[PDB]
């Protein structure tokens, strides 16, 4: 079964925190036997920019990918000191030290072999996820090996 | 006194969605499919037959506004045109 | 509201397209019959909240179309078929000239689920059954006139949408 | 640019007969279904769309001559009107 | 012969029904592709005598409709899907604006069968297979354009006739 | 499976023998895996008379039914002396002797419970059948317990 869940359209940054809204489900309900549980969430790029860039490493262990967003000063995702933070300024072009919060490791998904998640490069074992918090969605780092809350993975659709 | 005829004839089914798809319904306003069907019947029945009304319903679902859905016509054995003619 | 068809088109159409359209009998003697079936409360499935609005709207539209609508609700597959057969053998169909079958419940590709459906206990009225009940073999009173079937149900688990690139 | 679309859309299948029936073929002039289909395409396509042409094919099979069969239009997901426009 | 639509009526129709009808591309730069299959020789079923007469007529009609018809015959079910998929991924489809799937063979309610059908060894291509191969997911090059499927086969071995009085 | 076979429409009597023709199958062939074998033939009354009458018996053992055809002088089917013959004698109103070639016993069929065959009353064991001879069809008496040729049974459709 081709399970698809949680297509975010677009939402900006607020108070040095990343929010993402989904489509309008104004109490719309299916005519199937319940289920409808959410596993992944991949869909974006409906024409608020979400920088993603690729990096080549002298120690090949997976594609290095950097995450950033645009602000008055461009902010970059970080996992320094095993905590989540958005660090401003821009990456110093091609990074030299392998252990850097900027770069991340992308791993393929068992679903349709078209999506990929992100893996922290400054630490081993961490994972990137987006959980259901209040009204909008919160991009909060969570451990994939542990089943916490609904454990929604933040995947992204690759270029064709 | 007796003559030949087909076992199945003059049938038409208007399914809510395409095969291997999901039907959707608004909890506070009813099903979107039926609601669209009723407004199309109330606006177009006077000048279009039943299959033309169904085509209007389908065309109204062409570009998916918000969530996607598309009804289909299945097992169409109709041989003539079926005008409802509301109010004689 | 529902826009009423003017009397001009009634006389203008049948004379010019007699062999291409179905015949319409006199208003007074005609006794049209339609069946509206919905499932709201179940035993293993989430309720279809808002179906009550749908029933009212469909009943009002069909009554506007001059149909003696019979409304049924929360019927098992056995009751599904029993009600369909009882509606098929009604003596008023001889004076009738069309019919409408409006169905709305949970369902799968095979058909429409009943009220005690379960994954381990299948219960569903197949499209073959409803089409066979109203054919020229089992319902001799519905020959040579349309049998319009309206279904509001699901057919697959897969959501009917995709994201492509222009 | 990425935007929504339906998995299944703009489809039409003209089955040879109704379900649980049999199609007939003449070993001299070919199958009756395609023989009538070519005639209707060659005579009506200039002023009738694909759906109109299929309806004419079905109407031509209304009264059973010799063996009885009736083609059906199954799984019709078409949203617009399809005009072949022969040579134009 | 086949009647030709006049040019000015062609220009008139699209302008007045742009959003009601499908788009038509320019004549010179347009590679429409159609597929015609008629397996006549089998291994366990009586030959479809006269199918070759239908092949020529269908091919001539489709060529009159400006379709680069590919004609196949005596294909297994595995070859049935292989040929269908190969026809789906043809690069000329991007310049096309419609397609035709003309199939003729023996078959059952499930679908059209190939050339090795046996009661102990079933072999049949389902309609779901065709609609899944040609849908907007597997064949992205056929978006927003009609996919006309024309088939001939049997469904249930029941004669579609009834002797009814009155 | 609701198996149906050859029907016949109408044909007359020629040379004191009954012929019956079927519909025109000008080499029409089905698109299903062979089979199409003939078991029963029932359809008539399409608008040369084939008179059928019912009789009540003082010794009830089934419905007594007579067959006759219209000619210059009306002929009646007979099984006298264990042979087939057409006697151009009208029945003498209500028959008195039970053992008479005019009356026949009608037995229901396993098919759809709408058709019935005919059974001879002048002899026990005989049966009425119509076999495929040459171009048209021959109404020839055959023994049902024995499988002879294709063993086509001659039924007749009852009034609604």
């Amino acid at each position: 079964v081709e399970d698809n869940c949680i297509n975010f359209v677009a939402m900006k940054f607020i108070d040095n925190t990343l929010y993402f809204i989904a489509e309008d489900d104004e109490n719309l309900e299916s005519d199937y036997f319940g289920k409808l549980e959410s596993k992944l969430s991949v869909i974006r790029n409906l024409n608020t920019i979400f920088i993603i860039s690729m990096y080549k490493d002298s120690q090949p262990r997976g594609m290095a990918v950097t995450i950033s967003v645009k602000c008055e000063k461009i902010s970059t995702l970080s996992c320094e000191n095993k905590i989540i933070s958005f660090k401003e300024m821009n990456p110093p072009d091609n990074i030299k030290d392998t252990k850097s919060d900027i770069i991340f490791f992308q791993r393929s998904v068992p679903g349709h072999d078209n999506k990929m998640q992100f893996e922290s490069s400054s630490y081993e074992g961490y994972f990137l996820a987006c959980e259901k918090e209040r009204d909008l969605f919160k991009l909060i780092l969570k451990k994939e090996d542990e089943l916490g809350d609904r454990s929604i993975m933040f995947t992204v659709q690759n270029e064709d | 006194a007796v003559y030949k005829t087909h076992v199945e004839k003059d049938f038409i089914a208007f399914c809510s969605s395409t095969p291997h798809n999901v039907s959707w319904r608004d909890s506070t306003m009813g099903s979107i499919f039926i609601t669209q069907l009723i407004t199309c019947f109330q606006k177009y029945s006077w000048c279009c037959h039943l299959e033309e009304v169904f085509r209007k319903v389908q065309q109204s679902f062409e570009t998916p506004r918000a969530k996607a859905q598309m009804p289909t016509i299945e097992r169409l054995s109709m041989t003539r045109y079926f005008y409802l003619f509301p109010g004689n | 509201a529902l826009k009423l068809c003017p009397h001009e088109e009634f006389l203008r159409l049948c004379k010019e397209r007699a062999e291409e359209i179905y015949p319409i009998k006199e208003r007074n003697n005609r006794t049209r019959l339609a069946l509206i079936i919905c499932n709201t409360e179940f035993d293993h499935l989430p309720p279809r909240n808002g179906a009550d609005f749908d029933i009212t709207g469909m009943k009002e539209l069909l009554e506007g179309l001059d149909y003696s609508v019979d409304v049924e609700e929360n019927l098992t597959a056995r009751d599904m078929e029993s009600a369909l057969r009882a509606f098929a053998t009604r003596p008023e169909h001889k004076s009738s000239d069309s019919t409408f079958l409006v169905l709305m419940s949970h369902g799968i590709l095979e058909g429409i689920c009943g009220t005690v459906h379960d994954e381990k206990k299948p219960d569903v009225l197949l499209y073959d059954t409803i089409f066979q009940i109203f054919n020229n073999r089992n319902c001799l009173s519905l020959k040579d006139k349309p049998k319009v079937i309206i279904v509001q149900a699901a057919r697959g688990a897969n959501r009917g949408e995709l994201w492509v690139r222009d």
